[PDB]
């Protein structure tokens, strides 16, 4: 699974003393985060599960 | 924002050419642009040499874009604490005589889709004529 | 694949010239201005966009396989060699032959 | 390949273990985030 966003952390000193980490800017490969699954592997294992069922 | 070409003006046939651009007014290490070169032959038009950036993604250690016809003899480099751009052109022939320009590249760089797409010379140098 | 530009342009001051660039696009289209003994200057990018300082009388467009740049209200300083530029395939930066314009 | 792409969303305000009455703010993590793991079972209902 991947989140292709080289984003920054514009931390803001909303004290007193204590600090808050806000979201800076979002740059890079602006794509939606997603997961990669080996399809044949899933199909194969799922089948093995169905056998039990 | 100021670019400045530097290096030898005369090299020997088959010798590697090493040119360096002094960048002032901005930081080359910043993700806003690509850095590279263009070499206009005397009495002819512009020719893109190449460009690169150290603004890396999870799968690499930055981005490098070569001219497929020149790749076979070309290495590029950057110096982020001094802000320098390097041209390492291998085995230089008479056909390689040209006015070389330090180029900052604008385009769909900073935010991009699938891979960075720079498309124009954001900032120009003045040019240097290198011969053999 | 490469960009094509006719070798040269002409009209009197106060006139307007539209210059073509054949080799399609893409929104990744730009034009440059070069004077003799001078480095090229970026005139326009993203077809329609002028960077800070470029006069309001400079403007391009595109259709099909050809892009264009129109320079209106010609004067002495407008005489220069102009180049169009396009991003091709993956990252290939192409320059046209260049069109030398005279007022 | 073949392979499957699963669309995901990111949240910063979350509630643990179905517990209401409190919530925790995740700080944004700087840079590109990517990881890999082993799926070792299913929670299925009939
Ligand atoms: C979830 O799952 C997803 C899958 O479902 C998964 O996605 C995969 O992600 C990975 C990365 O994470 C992807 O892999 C990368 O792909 C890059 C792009 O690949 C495309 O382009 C290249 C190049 O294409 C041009 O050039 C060649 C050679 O000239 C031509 O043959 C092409 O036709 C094409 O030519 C045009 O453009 C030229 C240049 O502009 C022009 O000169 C020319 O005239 C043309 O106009 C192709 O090779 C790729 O094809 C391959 O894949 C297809 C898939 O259908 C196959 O059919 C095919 O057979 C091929 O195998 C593809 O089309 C790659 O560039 C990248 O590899 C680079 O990086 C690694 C880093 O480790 C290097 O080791 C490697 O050497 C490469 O470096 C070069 O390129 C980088 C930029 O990428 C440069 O910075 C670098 O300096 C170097 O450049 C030098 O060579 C360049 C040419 O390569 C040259 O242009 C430069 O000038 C320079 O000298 C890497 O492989 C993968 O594709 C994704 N797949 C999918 C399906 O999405 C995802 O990750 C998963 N999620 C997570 C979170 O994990
Ligand atoms: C299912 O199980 C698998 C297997 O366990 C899990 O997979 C693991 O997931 C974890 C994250 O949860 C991954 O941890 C990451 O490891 C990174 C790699 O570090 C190694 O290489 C680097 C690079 O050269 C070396 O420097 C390191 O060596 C040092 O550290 C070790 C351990 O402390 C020491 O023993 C050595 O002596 C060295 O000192 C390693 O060999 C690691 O870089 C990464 O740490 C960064 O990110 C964490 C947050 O995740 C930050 O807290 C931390 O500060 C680091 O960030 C710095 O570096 C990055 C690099 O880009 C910068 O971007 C930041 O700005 C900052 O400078 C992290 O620890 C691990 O790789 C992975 N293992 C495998 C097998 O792949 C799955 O998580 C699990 N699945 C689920 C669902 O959880
Ligand atoms: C994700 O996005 C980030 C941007 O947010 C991007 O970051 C760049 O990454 C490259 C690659 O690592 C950086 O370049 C490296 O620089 C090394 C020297 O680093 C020190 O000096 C930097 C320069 O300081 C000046 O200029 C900056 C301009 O932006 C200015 O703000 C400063 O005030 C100052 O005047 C400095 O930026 C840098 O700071 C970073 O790290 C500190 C912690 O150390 C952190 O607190 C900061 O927030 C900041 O992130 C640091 O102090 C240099 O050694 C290095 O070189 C190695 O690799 C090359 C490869 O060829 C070799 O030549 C060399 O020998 C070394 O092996 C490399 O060049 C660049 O500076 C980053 N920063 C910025 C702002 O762009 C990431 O690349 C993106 N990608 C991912 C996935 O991480
Ligand atoms: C899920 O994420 C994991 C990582 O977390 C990815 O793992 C990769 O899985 C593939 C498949 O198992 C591995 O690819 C195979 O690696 C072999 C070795 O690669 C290294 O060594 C060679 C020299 O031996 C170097 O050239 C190469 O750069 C590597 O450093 C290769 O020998 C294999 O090549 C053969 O199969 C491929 C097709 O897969 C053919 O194209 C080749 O011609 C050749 O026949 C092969 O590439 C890969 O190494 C694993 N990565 C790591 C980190 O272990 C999965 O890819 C990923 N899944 C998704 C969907 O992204
Ligand atoms: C999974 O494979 C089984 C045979 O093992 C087949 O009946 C079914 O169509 C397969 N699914 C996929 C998506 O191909």
């Amino acid at each position: 699974c991947t989140r292709p966003n080289n984003n920054t952390r514009k931390s803001i000193r909303i004290g007193p003393g204590q600090a808050f980490y806000a979201t800076g800017d979002i740059i890079g490969d602006i794509r939606q985060a997603h997961c990669n699954v080996s399809k044949a592997t899933w199909n194969e294992t799922l089948g093995k599960v169905v056998k039990q069922l | 924002p100021q670019l400045q070409e530097s290096g030898p003006t005369l090299v020997e046939a088959s010798e590697t050419l090493s040119l360096t651009c002094a960048v002032s007014g901005d930081s080359t290490a910043a993700c806003n642009s690509f850095w590279g070169w263009v070499r206009q032959p005397p009495g002819k038009g512009l020719e893109w040499v190449g460009s690169l950036s150290h603004c890396a993604s999870y799968w690499n250690r930055g981005w490098t874009y070569h001219n497929p016809s020149l790749k076979s003899r070309l290495t590029l480099a950057l110096d982020t604490p001094k802000n320098l751009v390097f041209l390492k052109l291998n085995s230089v022939t008479a056909a390689d005589t040209a006015t070389y320009y330090c180029a900052r590249f604008g385009g769909e760089v900073l935010r991009y889709t699938d891979w960075p797409k720079p498309a124009w010379v954001d900032l120009w140098g003045r040019g240097t004529l290198v011969t053999v | 694949s490469a960009l094509t530009q006719p070798p040269s342009a002409s009209g009197s001051p106060g006139q307007s010239i539209t210059i073509s660039c054949t080799g399609t696009s893409n929104n990744f289209v730009s034009w440059y201005q070069q004077h003799a003994g001078k480095a090229p200057k970026l005139v326009i990018y993203d077809v329609n966009k002028r960077p800070s300082g470029v006069p309001d009388r400079f403007s391009g467009s595109k259709s099909g396989n050809t892009a264009s740049l129109t320079v209106s209200g010609l004067q002495t300083d407008d005489e220069a060699v102009y180049y169009c530029g396009s991003l091709v395939g993956n990252w290939d930066v192409i320059f046209g032959g260049g069109t030398k314009l005279t007022v | 390949n073949d392979s499957i792409t699963l669309p995901c969303r990111i949240k910063q305000i979350i509630n643990m273990w179905q517990r209401i009455g409190q919530a925790m703010y995740a700080p944004p993590i700087q840079g590109v985030i990517r990881c890999v793991s082993n799926i070792t079972g299913l929670i299925l209902t009939r």
